[PDB]
């Protein structure tokens, strides 16, 4: 992107295998889900009276990103940031939507996930198939908790909460694997151990920009997040600050 | 410095095809979004198609989708509109236009304005036809005086009318054409004249239908 | 599911020095993503205002734009001769891009009653099997007029078409033609052909008529 001018829509990542769209539209009474490779079948949820989760996997299909973006009223410079997967997590507020860029860890792998909250949709953009959001899927499907009774702002909370819980499970799992490898002096074990330590180092770097995002979502929130949902965002934020540093 | 110039407009039949071009100077189309906007005779502006030239991403109004293809040749710096499956409602002035947007990145509240069309060409006329047919011309005879010509049963538009080969322009009114149930156009041209001039002054309407190469001079007397 | 942009009015009349106001209403929120364009006869549109209120480089400061929710206003603070034109609003928030219907800014003048003329069909036309009777209303203001056709005291419907000029450059008036089309056979069955005109400038209706045969 060094040569390219502002506004150039180019995917900068390494995943060009998968493409699918997955929709879950729900209310108190019912839910509906489907998978498709036909972008025209997701456009009508823009105007839905009930909350929709649209998940687009394979942003290498920049034609599909542009189609969805232009129909949903997403500014071209936001579409540029969705496709540019080499950037620091951040949150940006516009009049009709909230834009969030996060990292998702899932043989440790990173991908960028973008989320757009409108009054009735969460649009989620991913690089490759596989995510940490199955527990939210399961709550929609079997009507567990309160997600089916709430709006898209609570859907955003639920997705970010799943990501944050997974993050803290993951780095506990990495600490345990590292402790075991150290009880184990073969060349493969040593180089592997040093690999897992470098991985743990990159995991813990991402807490700082994530805390900036979580802070903005509960302190002077914009109108697309309702007063009643703010306490849920405050709980996700609070969960990141529990083992505080000490000066002594 | 920046200029868009459209060309390629003319007569076309259903079954036929027509390619319009928009030649851009002072900027490179490669990093631009180029639009076609059309205006049917006596109507408003209607967006047709757009191309984001860097990716080749194209967008179409539902009324042209599957009939028109927009493209960009980034070595000729030229955009094209390829018109297929022509219909009578495609008859219009076609304009090419560039869009821009103003922005500043950064902060939690980025300053992002949505695009507008800064540069436009002067447009190219597309006329859709089945048959070319020249008009029949009839006097509207006078009896302070009005006299005229009725210009009936032609296709397509336009027809021009002049009076005494352009020597008489004052008090002249040439009406917009109406489309009859026959699918042929009709119009009249009239002029008010001092009655005193009629008997003495000759009044000839000069009718020109360029599509059929028809010129007709009708003397109009009482 | 296209956003509709309802622009009003379709036409207005004004004098030089007037404050003119043109409105556009979006069917859904388009944030501020609204632009205004001017167009003169035979010329391409010109950008005046973008993002609802930003004046485009080189546009006179007497043009301003403002927003209130989904209501958008173009204001000409003091109309100058070169501002008689058509104006369009456009939203670029959602694709497809949508335009308002347009507002034609016309020259205000005093009411002027039409002068009315009736023309029988030429002998030349009758030979080919059709008869057009033409009613001309000349040099009137404002544009609204009604023409009713009567053949032997029978009110005619569905067999006439009207055409109106744009405002004349010299006197700011309109003219109109109404053409009654009959088969030769039908034209030769009846005697009296009349058109009746009503217009704001006329204190009662005007009829011009002829007898077929003269
Ligand atoms: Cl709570
Ligand atoms: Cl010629
Ligand atoms: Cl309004």
């Amino acid at each position: 992107k060094k040569g390219l001018p502002p506004g150039t829509l180019v995917y900068t990542g390494k995943y060009r295998e998968d493409f699918e769209i997955e929709v879950m539209n729900y209310s108190i009474e019912e839910f509906r889900e489907f998978k498709t490779t036909d972008v025209e079948s997701v456009l009508p949820f823009r105007d839905s009276s009930t909350p929709t989760w649209i998940n687009i996997t394979g942003i290498h299909r920049t034609d599909v990103v542009q189609r969805v973006g232009e129909f949903f009223g997403i500014h071209p410079l936001v579409l540029e940031d969705i496709l540019n997967v080499h950037q620091r997590p951040k949150v940006e507020f516009f009049e009709n939507y909230v834009f969030i860029v996060l990292k998702m860890f899932t043989e440790l792998e990173s991908e960028q996930v973008s989320l757009i909250l409108t009054k009735n949709c969460v649009l989620m953009f991913q690089e490759k198939i596989g995510d940490v959001f199955d527990p939210v899927r399961e709550r929609i499907r079997y009507n567990r908790g309160i997600i089916r009774k709430k709006r898209a702002d609570y859907l955003l909370y639920s997705l970010i909460d799943a990501l944050v819980d997974d993050y803290f499970v993951l780095l506990e799992k990495i600490d345990d694997e590292i402790d075991v490898l150290e009880e184990e002096p073969e060349k493969e074990t040593v180089q592997r151990t040093h690999q897992l330590k470098r991985n743990l180092v990159e995991l813990r770097k991402t807490i700082w920009p994530l805390r900036e995002v979580l802070s903005s979502l509960y302190r002077d929130v914009p109108p697309l997040i309702e007063k009643e949902t703010v306490p849920y965002f405050r709980d996700v934020y609070d969960h990141t600050i529990q083992i505080a540093d000490t000066v002594e | 410095e920046v200029q868009l110039v459209e060309s390629g407009g003319g007569l076309v039949q259903p079954g036929g095809s027509l390619r319009l071009s928009c030649a851009a100077s002072g900027f490179n189309i490669y990093y631009s979004s180029i639009h076609w906007v059309r205006q049917a005779p006596g109507k408003g502006l209607e967006w047709v198609a757009s191309i984001y030239s860097y990716s080749g991403y194209t967008s179409y109004a539902d009324s042209v989708k599957g009939r028109f293809t927009i493209s960009a040749d980034t070595s000729k710096n030229t955009a094209y509109l390829q018109m297929n499956s022509l219909r009578a409602e495609d008859t219009a002035v076609y304009y090419c236009a560039r869009s821009f947007y103003v922005f500043k990145r950064g902060t939690k509240y980025p300053y992002y304005n949505y695009p507008a069309m800064d540069y436009w060409g002067q447009g190219t006329l597309v006329t859709v036809f089945n048959q070319i047919k020249g008009p029949s011309v009839f006097p509207l005879a006078p009896s302070t005086a009005a006299l005229g010509c009725l210009v009936k049963d032609y296709f397509p538009e336009p027809v021009t009318v002049s009076w005494n080969s352009g020597a008489l322009t004052s008090g002249v009114h040439t009406f917009p054409a109406v489309l009859q149930s026959s699918g042929l156009y009709s119009l009249s041209s009239v002029v008010t004249v001092p009655s005193s001039s009629l008997g003495t002054q000759t009044y000839i309407c000069n009718v020109n239908h360029k599509p059929s190469n028809t010129k007709v001079d009708k003397k109009v007397e009482p | 599911s296209d956003i509709q942009m309802t622009q009003s009015p379709s036409s207005l009349s004004a004098s030089v020095g007037d404050r003119v106001t043109i409105t556009c209403r979006a069917s859904q929120s388009v944030s501020s993503a609204v632009a205004w364009y001017q167009q003169k006869p035979g010329k391409a549109p010109k950008l005046l205002i973008y993002s609802a209120s930003s004046l485009y480089s080189g546009v006179p400061s007497r043009f301003s734009g403002s927003r209130s929710g989904t209501d958008f206003t173009l204001t000409i603070s003091s109309l100058q001769p070169e501002d008689f034109a058509t104006y369009y609003c456009q939203q670029s928030y959602y694709k497809p891009i949508t335009f308002g219907q347009g507002t034609k800014v016309e020259i205000k003048r005093t009411v002027a009653a039409p002068s009315v003329f009736i023309f029988p069909p030429s002998d030349s036309q009758l030979k080919s099997g059709t008869a057009s009777v033409v009613c001309l209303l000349n040099n009137f203001y404002p544009r609204e007029a009604k023409v009713q056709w009567k053949v032997d005291n029978a009110l005619q419907s569905g067999n006439s078409q009207e055409s109106v000029t744009e405002q004349d450059s010299k006197d700011s008036t309109y003219s109109l033609s109404s053409t009654l089309t009959l088969s030769k056979a039908d034209y030769e069955k009846h005697k009296v052909y009349a058109c009746e005109v009503t217009h704001q400038g006329l204190s009662s209706p005007v009829t011009k008529s002829f007898n077929r045969g003269e």
